């Protein structure tokens, strides 16, 4: 407990020390980038110390180290809950936002304010990990809105574009519209219990608690982009490749599942929240997966891939499974993460290009991309045995057999096919067929820093699935009696999907005149739901305001 | 429907100029005038380990040591799981085995 | 400071783009940019993987070393 | 720069990245054929499903219809 | 260090070791490693200290308040009788509200204590801070933001009365 | 990096790749409408095969004026900096 | 405002831009813009001007019934993922002048220059004056175009801050 | 409290015996060091007050209210010089005479034992404010409109004097200690009705109240920043001081005449976050987010539990440093742009970059960023009046909505974007203006490590 507190304590102080070198101490802003990767990777090494030991003997603890403040009988402490899902969640996304940093070395290389891009990256980490390790709702509560602001002031990076700064506008509106639930909690666990303490919640547990987990739905609701709160994810494509790549995997858009999967001793025993986060979660992982069909921006496909991905993870939460929705956030990160490095260098060679219609050509041009892709893909689909497998198909598995809302889980499953049919659209589109970009040819990815930060998380890709599902503990009873065609359902679906999309892809070149469909506008056009939301909401704000 | 040739005249004028102005954003070859292998690699990580992470330890295991420790329910472990079989260090105790299980 | 490549290349016969003049010329029309869009279909361009090929990268090499594998996790099973 | 562009041609490529897109396309072949051949039950089944018509009334203790 | 009596923890139960690989564990060598490189330069820094500390001994003491009478004995009006027995009973009210703060820190540390276990295993922790919590509310809630003791006397004799009554009904 | 002559070199490329143009005839200072005898609707074909070569739009504005090499050139040769 | 020439080559090229966003396919693209072509050249020798206009205004109806709902934008034209990407990059040539005489120090070539420039411009300023108002009917201007120097020294009027412009990628 | 007020009249003779070019320098350094001193207030005790003397007193409401009255006397010294610079020498030390004797009257305003003694005080510091907004304010137009002195003398002033004179007689003094073990409880009577009534509505229209406040975005724009900074800063306060001391004896006739008011609170917390996302002067702006704010108080204050206490006293100082610093910021770039229009200058993050970070941090201190005290002081009234009524966590939400709308709507308007072409005399931020904002940012992050020195007597 000596060695475990304290290096779970260094990597979070470790982290901090670039923050802190700002200030001009020995300061060597001729790579400060190259500082900060540094730390990440080291603070990984540390990280994987303590990981260690909770996979050895499932060692946990609370560490309240410094007393902050007492008002009357509520002790308010720095206080870290270095438990199962923080052993396992922080040395996955110090590997991932490793990667990312490295990627960042050499896509962000020609940006004057490199040294300050990676400073907002790493406070953007930081946040992240006040969130996951904190043991009281107010601390959460700094972690929470610590990444909604770096939110803010990444996805707005370039600020003379407007449409950055509204879609960095509207990832702080719809959040904080989530964070409404968050004070309703904080208001009711006080007032109703007396803590903001995670130990005295559980221990007391409310049967009472519809107020206080419809309080935390709504805050997952908006800060995970479920259905309703949820347009702002794919307006967040406004910001650099390697802002997003960490948004959307070990960062911002888990920390909705990851806040209803701390409070699961709670959503344990209340079937009328698990009823309400299955029919939320069950809608999103559909609509998001229909609007994902006809995008032509790369960044919005794979944008539209994480509201869906979300939305299956708020449905395991539904189906009374949160350490398996916990499993997928950590698969998930790893290949997610990579299908973002994989356009961005697409992106890059194609002279900031982002639209597939003028893409194409790329299998053999960028070989080493194409890999990553192809096995990003795979892995997003649940192909057997490969990262996203050991999560995707249990869950597929534990949805059949519950006892379940009918609907939620056919809309389940046909997000499922859906996820095979925009992952082909991404492969045909961007890597097959003859080149549709322009005539000067600047296809390079042959520099170390694209090729090592892609290839770590290929090989993430490949076993981290297999090395995480072996070694933590069993939490549940995983139920493993049940029909074939209810334990081959989520690779039939994937691969009816496959098939489906290739005759759409291939209708494509027939010499046919298209004829625009309801449907195709309706996915097009995300349902419309910016187009009137956007617009109908601010006007009767805006113009109430001055009457 | 093209250009009239005032419009035409314009623009050379102004291309004259601003093809000049930008050669005139090039720096001199003395500008800016400023005032005034394993081993490597190994001594760079070896100085980063020192000072960023077994500094950071010292601090840290001191003050969780000697100034969190000595204060009650600071650091609160999860007691460790005992299977039958085992043995308690602090007692000598061993845990009885369990019943023998039926045939399966 | 830079080569194009000579422009006489680039000709529609071969290629798809042959395939649309033919269609073309049928209702009395031609296409006067074909070989503005040659390059596209020519040399390295030309012929590229399906789907299927694109999954099945690596798959001739990985089922290579898949063999030697359990064959000589085999030979250390008799032994 | 190493690579210089082209003009409506296939890009120049480097032996590194080709062999070494090769070697991890097929490392994720062996994987899934080496994991397939030891855990084929997790894909198709761990246990046999048994069906209920052919439990006896006797094991079901069902009574007689006339008891 | 503290009191054991007043922040109490049952026996640490760690069982031995019993590997069963022949692989060696590389916790049990990464120990090792924080033994020497941390543990002992860490004790070393403090030895010296403690050192320095030992030649220099002073003593700090908790400050002890006599009591005076409540505010149940004061005259009405008299303010000199009054103030002080005001004063005590802020300071009680302080006090109260480190003794609900004591409880809850036992409530805490045992569910974590506990692990899976603690439903079971934290009963009377969870029955001494719901008796304290419930002796802690009839005081002092609901006395507003301008509480006194007046105010906590009024409270309690109208408690008082509904207890006197429900007598009779019986 | 563009220079003004490879602004010029692949502007009469892709017109030597236009099949209603003689290769011969074409000059930097070839009036599209005047010396080649195409129509407007031809000019319009022209400006759009530029704004693919080099990846930007001219805005129809701009582009009715551009009726040789050398004024598409010069255009191209404006927006992007260019200037030896 | 535009002529009827002008809404035709407009609705030409318009409509190209979108057959080629459904199309995506170059060679199904080329097949497709033959066809458009032909359509218009159907209508070419038109001289019923009504009729004409009527035919234009058909066709702008089918456009928009045809129209794709997400057509395909070059990176940097409005509306595209980079335009207005560098603005935050682009500073006005005055803030130069604000610059400590130790940041002016580590330039002196350029800084050099930049005093040639501002010199010329203020020789100028008075000439370029006077072309405008002497060239301006009464009443102001008409329309917005702008003259060209018409004598050997003067430079056309109005223009420091076009020639002066940042850069395109000014970092 | 005469280690301060002694010290605090000799910037008098100093600022008038100093050499002509001195002036600013002589006083802001002498003031600083009476801000040091102030610090000795905070030994306080967990049950008594400190109480000096017949008069004064000190308790941990006060205490912190008069540490941010010292320290922005030299704030307000700094941000004044640059545009009194070309004022002539006897004018400068007459503007600064009236900075030193506004502090006199805070300080004893803020300590007084007798609540007549407070009233003589709590308007005493209208003679100096009134003279700074008229006497160096922007524009001809009357800060006290006549209609705005008349309502105010009438419905707020006159009242209370005469209640604090009622309140005497009946109790035989208004002595703040003799009120805490003398007072009596308020029956329901239409005349206890008026004396509620008197002895509230002159602090409700200064916090201000919500359909009381158009007078405040009014001062605002013609008010010089000084004026602005000690407005926002405390003169607000005041009112709010006022009615955390006067409730005592109001109990418990205040669980409901206190509804319209909470409900014009809560209903107006709302509608002037609104107006802010309309509003095309950063002076109306700021002041329109200030009644915003001050709408949090009255209900904490209202709802009077320990909880909304503690909050009251800290978002009062946490808006004091925040709304401030939101004034300075607004003037350095009216100084170079000499309009307050929000729109005209736009994109400044790229000609001025470290003030931009300054933006930045006032935003999001103003939207109640966790762990800032303005987020500590906005949750602890949150958490009370959901207890006070569930259905209150609607309302509050969605003022925190708003609330971080407008507030990066300022950010993105000012300080993103393309900037403005024709504005070539933005020159670069000097060092005065840096240490300006500085010296109100550092002091209100300061302030997280530390809050249980803000949160008032009920800690
Ligand atoms: C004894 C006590 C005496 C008082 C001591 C006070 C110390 C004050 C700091 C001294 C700084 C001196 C210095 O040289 O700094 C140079 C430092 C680096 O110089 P630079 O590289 O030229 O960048 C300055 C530019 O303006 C460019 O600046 P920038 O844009 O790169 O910085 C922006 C950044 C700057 O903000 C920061 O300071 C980063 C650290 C925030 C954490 O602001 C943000 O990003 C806001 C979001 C913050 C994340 C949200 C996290 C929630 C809170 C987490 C709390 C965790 C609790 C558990 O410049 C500054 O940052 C000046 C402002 C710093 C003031 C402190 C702000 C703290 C917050
Ligand atoms: C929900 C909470 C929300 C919090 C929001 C506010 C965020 C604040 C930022 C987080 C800061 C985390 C660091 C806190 C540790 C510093 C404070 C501290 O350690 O306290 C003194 C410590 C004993 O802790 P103690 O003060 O007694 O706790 C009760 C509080 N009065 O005793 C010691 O520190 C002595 C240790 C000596 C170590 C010396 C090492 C060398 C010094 C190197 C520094 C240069
Ligand atoms: C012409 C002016 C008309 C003013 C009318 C004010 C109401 C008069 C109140 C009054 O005189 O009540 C009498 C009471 C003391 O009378 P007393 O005989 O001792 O006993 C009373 C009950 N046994 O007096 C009292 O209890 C003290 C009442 C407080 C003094 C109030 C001062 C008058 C103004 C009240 C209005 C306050 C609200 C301001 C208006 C705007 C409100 C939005
Ligand atoms: C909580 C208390 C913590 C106490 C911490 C005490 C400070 C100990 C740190 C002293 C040395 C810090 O050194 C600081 O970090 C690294 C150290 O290599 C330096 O960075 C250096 O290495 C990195 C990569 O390793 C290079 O990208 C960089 O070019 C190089 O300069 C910083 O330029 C320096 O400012
Ligand atoms: C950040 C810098 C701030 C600077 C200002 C604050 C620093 C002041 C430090 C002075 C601390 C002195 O504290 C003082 O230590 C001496 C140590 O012998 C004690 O001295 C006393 O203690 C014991 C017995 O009582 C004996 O050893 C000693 O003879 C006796 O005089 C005092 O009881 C104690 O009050």
């Amino acid at each position: 407990m000596n060695m475990f507190s304290s290096l779970s304590l260094v990597t979070l102080l470790l982290l901090t020390m670039p923050i802190m070198m700002m200030s001009f101490n020995t300061y060597k802003p001729s790579n400060y980038p190259l500082y900060v990767k540094t730390a990440i990777s080291y603070a990984f090494i540390t990280s994987m110390i303590p990981t260690m030991m909770f996979i050895h003997s499932g060692q946990e603890l609370i560490i309240s180290n410094w007393h902050w403040l007492t008002i009357q009988t509520l002790k308010l402490s720095l206080s870290f809950k270095m438990d199962y899902f923080s052993m396992m969640f922080i040395p996955v996304a110090l590997f991932v936002t490793w990667s990312i940093m490295e990627f960042s070395m050499w896509y962000m290389y020609s940006d004057p304010n490199i040294n300050k891009f990676f400073k907002y990256l790493l406070l953007f980490l930081i946040t992240m990990l006040i969130l996951v390790t904190a043991n009281n709702l107010f601390q959460l509560f700094i972690g929470w809105e610590g990444v909604g602001i770096m939110s803010f002031l990444l996805i707005g990076w370039w600020y003379g574009r407007a449409d950055a700064n509204t879609a960095a506008l509207q990832a702080i509106l719809y959040n904080r519209i989530g964070d409404i639930g968050f004070i309703l909690a904080m208001a009711w666990f006080l007032t109703n219990l007396n803590t903001w303490d995670l130990q005295q919640i559980f221990m007391l547990n409310p049967s009472d608690s519809n107020m206080p987990l419809i309080g935390l739905a709504l805050a997952a609701t908006g800060k995970s982009a479920q259905f309703g709160l949820h347009p702002w994810l794919p307006s967040a494509m406004e910001g650099p490749t390697p802002v997003s790549a960490l948004l959307h995997s070990s960062t911002m858009v888990v920390a909705g599942i990851f806040l209803l999967i701390r409070f699961y001793p709670l959503t344990e025993n209340n079937k009328y929240i698990q009823s309400i986060t299955l029919c939320l979660g069950a809608i999103t992982t559909l609509f998001t997966a229909m609007c994902a069909l006809t995008q032509n921006d790369i960044k919005k496909i794979i944008a539209f891939s994480t509201s869906s991905q979300l939305g299956l993870m708020m449905v395991t939460i539904g189906i009374n499974q949160p350490y398996l929705a916990f499993l997928h956030i950590c698969t998930h990160a790893f290949f997610k993460a990579m299908l973002f490095m994989c356009s961005g260098s697409i992106i890059h060679s194609l002279n900031d290009e982002q639209d597939i219609r003028k893409m194409g050509g790329l299998f053999k041009a960028m070989p080493f991309t194409t890999t990553a892709l192809i096995v990003g893909s795979l892995a997003l689909t649940g192909m057997p045995f490969l990262t996203g497998f050991y999560s995707k198909d249990l869950i597929i598995e534990a949805a059949n057999t519950s006892y379940t809302n009918a609907w939620a889980l056919l809309m389940t499953l046909i997000a499922t096919s859906f996820t095979a049919i925009y992952s082909t659209r991404i492969i045909f589109f961007a890597l097959l067929g003859q080149p549709r970009f322009p005539t000067l040819v600047n296809i390079n990815e042959n520099n170390p820093l694209l090729i090592n930060s892609i290839k770590r998380l290929l090989i993430g890709s490949l076993f981290a699935g297999y090395i995480i599902s072996n070694n933590i503990p069993p939490t549940t009873i995983p139920q493993m009696t049940m029909p074939y065609y209810l334990k081959t359902t989520a690779l039939i679906v994937t691969i009816l999907g496959f098939i489906l999309a290739l005759e759409i892809s291939n209708m494509t070149k027939n010499l046919k005149y298209h004829y625009p469909s309801n449907a195709f506008k309706f996915s097009t056009l995300l349902g419309y739901f910016p187009t009137i939301m956007h617009r109908l909401a601010p006007y009767m704000n805006l113009s109430m305001s001055q009457k | 429907s093209g250009y009239t040739p005032e419009e035409k005249l314009r623009l050379q004028q102004l291309r004259e100029l601003r093809r000049r102005w930008l050669k005139d954003q090039e720096l001199s070859p003395r500008e800016p005038v400023l005032p005034p292998n394993v081993i490597y690699k190994t001594y760079r990580h070896s100085i980063f380990a020192f000072t960023h992470v077994l500094i950071p330890v010292w601090i840290i295991h001191y003050y969780l040591k000697y100034h969190v420790t000595t204060k009650p329910y600071t650091i609160v472990e999860k007691k460790p799981r005992i299977f039958p079989g085992d043995t308690i260090l602090e007692t000598g105790e061993v845990i009885p085995p369990m019943k023998e299980f039926p045939d399966q | 400071k830079m080569e194009l490549p000579d422009y006489k290349q680039w000709k529609i016969e071969g290629t798809p783009l042959e395939t649309v003049q033919e269609k073309l010329a049928a209702r009395g029309l031609r296409d006067p940019w074909g070989r503005n869009e040659a390059w596209r279909y020519m040399g390295g361009f030309a012929n590229n993987v399906s789907f299927v090929g694109a999954l099945l990268k690596g798959f001739k090499w990985g089922f290579a070393a898949f063999v030697v594998a359990i064959g000589a996790e085999y030979y250390l099973e008799s032994q | 720069a190493h690579i210089e562009p082209r003009y409506r041609q296939f890009p120049q490529l480097t032996r590194s990245q080709v062999i070494q897109a090769e070697f991890f396309s097929a490392t994720m072949w062996f994987w899934i054929l080496w994991r397939f051949w030891h855990d084929s039950d997790a894909v198709l089944g761990h246990f046999p499903y048994p069906d209920p018509s052919q439990w006896t009334d006797e094991e079901l203790g069902i009574p007689p219809d006339d008891e | 260090s503290w009191d054991k009596d007043v922040y109490p923890e049952p026996p640490r139960r760690t069982p031995a070791p019993s590997p069963q690989t022949s692989l060696p564990n590389p916790i049990t060598y990464l120990t090792k490693a924080f033994d020497l490189l941390v543990d002992r330069p860490v004790t070393l820094v403090r030895e010296f200290i403690e050192r320095q500390h030992a030649k220099n001994k002073y003593y700090y003491y908790h400050r002890e308040f006599r009591r005076v009478p409540d505010i149940t004995e004061c005259q009405e009006k008299d303010v000199l009788c009054m103030f002080e027995a005001e004063m005590q009973w802020r300071r009680d009210y302080k006090v109260d509200q480190e003794i609900v703060n004591i409880i809850q820190e036992r409530l805490k540390a045992c569910q974590q204590r506990e692990g899976e276990s603690h439903r079971q295993n934290c009963a009377k922790e969870l029955e001494q801070f719901t008796q304290v919590v419930k002796a802690y509310q009839d005081r002092y809630h609901d006395l507003g933001a301008h509480y006194s003791a007046r105010k906590c006397l009024a409270k309690q004799k109208q408690r008082m009365l509904a207890e006197r009554k429900a007598a009779k009904e019986a | 990096p563009l220079t003004l002559e490879g602004i010029k070199d692949r502007v009469l490329y892709v017109l030597k790749l236009y099949d209603k143009i003689d290769p011969e005839k074409l000059s930097v200072n070839s009036h599209f409408m005047k010396d080649l005898g195409l129509d407007s609707l031809d000019q319009v074909e022209i400006i759009m095969a530029m704004e693919d070569e080099f990846g930007f739009e001219i805005p129809d504005i701009d582009a009715e004026k551009l009726m040789c090499p050398q004024e598409i050139v010069d255009y191209i040769a404006d927006k992007k900096d260019v200037y030896e | 405002y535009l002529t009827h020439q002008q809404k035709v080559l407009r609705l030409y090229k318009r409509a190209l831009r979108h057959l080629e966003s459904w199309c995506i396919h170059r060679d199904k693209y080329r097949y497709f813009a033959c066809l458009l072509r032909a359509r218009f050249d159907e209508h070419k020798n038109e001289k019923d001007m009504v009729k004409a206009t009527q035919l234009l205004r058909e066709a702008e109806e089918e456009f928009w019934h045809g129209q794709h709902p997400q057509p395909y934008i070059f990176p940097e034209s409005p509306g595209g993922t980079s335009y207005e990407r560098y603005e935050c990059y682009k500073v006005p040539e005055w803030c130069l002048d604000d610059w400590h005489p130790s940041e002016k120090a580590m330039y002196p070539d350029y800084f050099a220059k930049r005093e040639q420039w501002k010199k010329l411009r203020r020789e100028s300023w008075e000439r370029e004056v006077k072309q405008l108002q002497e060239e301006t009917p009464v009443g102001g201007p008409r329309t917005e175009a702008l003259p060209p120097a018409r004598k050997q020294g003067d430079l056309p009027p109005l223009w420091w801050h076009i020639v002066t412009r940042p850069r395109e990628r000014p970092m | 409290m005469l280690k301060y007020i002694i010290p605090t009249i000799m910037l008098m003779p100093l600022t008038w015996l100093s050499k002509n070019n001195m002036i600013w320098v002589n006083s802001t350094a002498h003031s600083l060091l009476i801000s040091f001193t102030s610090l000795l207030l905070m030994n306080q005790f967990g049950d008594n007050s400190l109480n000096f003397s017949l008069l004064f007193f000190s308790d941990s409401l006060s205490t912190p209210l008069l540490i941010l009255t010292m320290w922005l006397l030299p704030l307000m010294l700094m941000a004044s010089q640059h545009h009194l610079s070309k004022e002539n020498l006897t004018r400068k030390k007459l503007f600064i005479t009236m900075l030193i004797s506004l502090q006199l009257f805070l300080i004893m305003t803020f300590t007084a034992m007798e609540l007549i003694l407070f009233y003589i005080l709590f308007e005493a510091t209208l003679v100096p404010t009134l003279i700074i907004i008229t006497r160096w304010g922007n524009q001809t137009e009357r800060l006290n409109a006549g209609l705005y002195f008349l309502f105010y003398t009438l419905a707020g002033s006159l009242p209370l004097l005469v209640a604090l004179i009622y309140i005497q007689n009946t109790v035989g003094s208004l002595n703040f200690l003799m009120l805490q073990y003398w007072v009596q409880p308020v029956h329901n009577s239409w005349s206890n009705v008026f004396m509620w009534l008197a002895c509230m509505m002159a602090f409700m229209v200064k916090m201000p109240l919500y359909g009381l406040h158009l007078w405040l975005p009014k001062a605002h724009v013609e008010a010089p920043i000084a004026g602005s900074m000690v407005l926002a800063a405390v003169l607000l306060k005041l009112g709010g001081y006022g009615m955390l001391r006067i409730t005592l004896i109001l109990n418990p006739m205040t669980d409901f005449m206190a509804y319209p008011f909470i409900m014009l609170s809560l209903w107006g917390m709302i509608m002037t976050s609104s107006i802010c996302l309309r509003q095309t002067d950063l002076k109306s702006l700021i002041a329109y987010s200030s009644v915003s704010h001050m709408a949090l108080v009255i209900v904490a204050i209202l709802i009077q539990t320990p909880w909304s206490y503690m909050g009251a006293t800290a978002l009062m100082i946490a808006h004091g440093l925040t709304s401030s610093m939101l004034f300075c910021l607004a003037n350095s770039n009216y100084e170079r742009i000499h309009s307050r229009t929000m729109i005209l200058a736009r994109g400044l993050q790229t000609l001025l970059p470290l003030m931009a970070t300054w933006w930045l941090l006032a935003s999001l201190t103003n939207l109640a960023l966790p762990p800032t005290i303005n987020l500590i002081g906005e949750l602890f009234v949150v958490m009370s009046t959901f207890s006070w009524s569930n259905i209150t966590i609607i309302l509050m939400g969605v003022n925190m909505v708003i609330t971080a709308l407008y507030s990066l709507y300022m950010l993105i308007m000012t300080q993103r974007g393309k900037y403005t072409y024709h504005i070539n005399n933005i020159s670069p931020s000097f060092t005065r203006e840096n240490a300006l904002m500085s010296l109100h940012i550092l002091p209100l992050l300061l302030l997280t490590l530390n809050p249980k020195i803000i949160l008032g007597p009920l800690y």
